[PDB]
This record gives C-alpha cells, sequence and structure tokens, in this order.
C-alpha cells in the first residue's frame, strides 16, 4: 500500500515539473521578441544621434 | 506474586521469543516500510517548491 501511495506524489512531481518548465517556455520567446525590437530601436536611436550632428555641421 | 513470576517466566521468554521471530522477519520489513516513509517526505518537501 505504501508503494501505491509513494509512486502517486512523483507524479504529481512529473505533472508540475512540466507546467513549470512550460510556462518559462512561453516567457522565453516574449524575451527574445521584444529584446530584438528593442535592440532595433536603439541602433535606430544612434543613428539619429549623429544624423543631426551631421545635419548641423554642414549648415555651418 | 509467585504466581505471576511463573507468568512473568513463561509467558515473557514466550514474548521475547516471539518477539525475536517477529523482529528477524519484521525489522527487514520495518526498514522496508520506514525507508519508504522518507520518501513520502522529501517527495512531499519538493512537491511544495515546485
Amino acid at each position: 500500500a505504501l508503494e501505491v501511495q509513494l509512486e502517486l506524489l512523483e507524479k504529481e512531481l512529473v505533472n508540475t515539473k512540466k507546467l513549470s518548465q512550460g510556462c518559462n517556455r512561453k516567457r522565453k520567446h516574449y524575451q527574445m521578441e521584444v529584446g530584438a525590437r528593442l535592440a532595433e530601436a536603439e541602433v535606430k536611436f544612434g543613428q539619429l544621434l549623429q544624423s543631426s550632428i551631421q545635419c548641423r555641421v554642414a549648415t555651418l | 506474586t509467585n504466581d505471576i513470576q511463573r507468568d512473568l517466566a513463561k509467558k515473557a521468554l514466550e514474548c521475547n521469543k516471539l518477539e525475536n521471530r517477529v523482529y528477524d522477519l519484521v525489522r527487514s520489513s520495518y526498514e522496508q516500510r520506514n525507508f519508504l516513509i522518507k520518501k513520502i517526505s522529501h517527495a512531499w518537501k519538493a512537491l511544495q517548491t515546485e
């Protein structure tokens, strides 16, 4: 009876293990989606930063 | 009191024989059953953290 009682607990350890890794798995994609979009924004940010300068340098 | 000393002798000798016969068979099955109980205490403790 004690062996039937034990195996049931470790089945729930697995069910929790799978859904825990499954939630983290969805988060990972979101992180990589936006982290790229932030990288896109910063590149464009640095382009203006120097573009606005090189316009003003020539105007003089 | 002497009637009990006969009983204490006769009965406890039977008890020690019954105990040591059981113990030889059941101390092994105790360890089997008791080491299995410790597995619930760890199977539970991990369950909560998960």
